[PDB]
């Protein structure tokens, strides 16, 4: 077995958290163009036969509860799991609308020992967010 | 070998079979066009469309890396944020190849 | 598109074309046998020997991931450090496929 | 071009830093078995046609000067670059015999704008070291 078994009845979930608008108290500016990304992703992963679930403008708390609830589903008939995070970020951190969440808190729900119906199956986290404030001027 | 292999009972690591597809290198800004979307998600979707029936997932993601790195550059009236580049970052703790057409 | 592509002068990111083959996941211990060497380097060398004339480098490294994850487990008289596991971590900012037989 | 050009006259350098013995002041224990790793690597990368250079028990300062000098060579006739680090470590850090060095200091020498004869070419860093003190008990 050099390849993951991908012929379970369902390819699996594709959860898209699309954070466009942020509370005044954070000073984070609106993420114009993120809806274009969310729609592209929905269509792309639909054609790959994923069950796509889009969520907009979630608080840090809603992100955490959503991923907890999703990890507690029975994924036995699914080949894989995909989560796409679209927001502001810094290294190791994704922003809810009302502030930062540690990515580790999100991903830990899906660990091999904590989501048994996804043990042995590919868990993909696709992250569009900054990872700090360094600037690449490039070369050539 | 000896003490550390040919285990009677098999276990796997709790972080095994995760893949992180990051839009940008560690420590760096990531860039987004207000009308067309982010560079990374645009490129990811376009490469999945073109290659999901043909290539293994890491190879698809390596083309996303090249597309973002080579085709895109920031534009701003603020010189600080102008002409900036981005390289996405694939972090794989997968244990097998992933083919969507499987 | 428009302002951020079809650049007259081409540049690439300064972090492009790096690959990091880490022995273990972020935040974790990595393990070594006093007689046979580290799990990771043993497995890396064995997979390069077997597949360097046959597979692309990321696919070779995905087999290293599986070999380390599935075949190896720590042994210690100290319960704290006994029966522990490891998943290596591939961090690719490469822009193309790498074949050693090329 | 989906594949890196690998038919330059030389495959390139494979630099192996093999740190076995550490100064008393660090409290780091000897890394028994690392010589077996260093020898395996030398033979494996020799068969891939790399120019292998092994270095033993380097101070943090010697690591930094070695990688600086290597980055300042003319790599024009080489397809690639490989560095293998065998030592104690923590996240983002590799230990010289006399203390920690930031991995970023090592890798920055080879950036696209700082090592022009390796621009466009694969730069591989292979790291056997801890990345913290978490313990994986596994599952199954
Ligand atoms: C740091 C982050 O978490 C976000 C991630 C994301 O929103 O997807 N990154 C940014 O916000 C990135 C970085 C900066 C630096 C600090 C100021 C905020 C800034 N910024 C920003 O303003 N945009 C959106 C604009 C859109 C303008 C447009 O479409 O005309 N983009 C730019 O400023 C530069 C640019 C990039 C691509 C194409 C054109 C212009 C960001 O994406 N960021
Ligand atoms: C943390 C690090 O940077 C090093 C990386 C490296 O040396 O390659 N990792 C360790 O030192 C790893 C972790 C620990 C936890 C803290 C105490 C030190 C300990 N340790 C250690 O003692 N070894 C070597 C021994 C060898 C004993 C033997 O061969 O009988 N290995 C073990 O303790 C567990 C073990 C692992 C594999 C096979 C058998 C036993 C380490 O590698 N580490």
């Amino acid at each position: 077995d050099n390849s993951y078994k991908m012929d379970y009845p369902e390819m699996g979930l594709c959860i898209i958290i699309n954070n466009k608008n942020f509370h005044k108290s954070t000073g984070m500016t609106s993420r114009s163009g993120t809806d274009v990304d969310a729609a592209n992703l929905r269509e792309t992963f639909r054609n790959l036969k994923y069950e796509v679930r889009n969520k907009n403008d979630l608080t840090r708390e809603e992100i955490v509860e959503l991923m907890r609830d999703v990890s507690k589903e029975d994924h036995s008939k699914r080949s894989s799991f995909v989560c796409v995070l679209l927001s502001h970020g810094e290294e190791g951190i994704i922003f809810g609308t009302n502030g930062p969440v540690d990515l580790k808190k999100i991903t830990n729900f899906f660990r091999g020992d904590r989501c048994r119906s996804l043990t042995g199956k590919p868990k993909l986290f696709i992250i569009q967010a900054c990872r700090g404030t360094e600037l690449d001027c490039g070369i050539e | 070998s000896g003490v550390d292999d040919d285990m009677a009972c098999h276990k796997i690591p709790v972080d095994a079979d995760f893949l992180y597809a990051y839009s940008t290198a560690p420590g760096y800004y990531s860039w987004r066009n207000s009308k067309d979307g982010s560079w990374f998600i645009q490129s990811l979707c376009a490469m999945l469309k073109q290659y999901a029936d043909k290539l293994e997932f890491m190879h698809i993601l390596t083309r996303v890396n090249r597309k973002v790195a080579t085709e895109f550059e920031s534009f701003s009236f603020d010189a600080t944020f102008h002409a900036k580049k981005q390289i996405p970052c694939i972090v794989s703790m997968l244990t097998k190849e992933l083919y969507f057409y499987h």
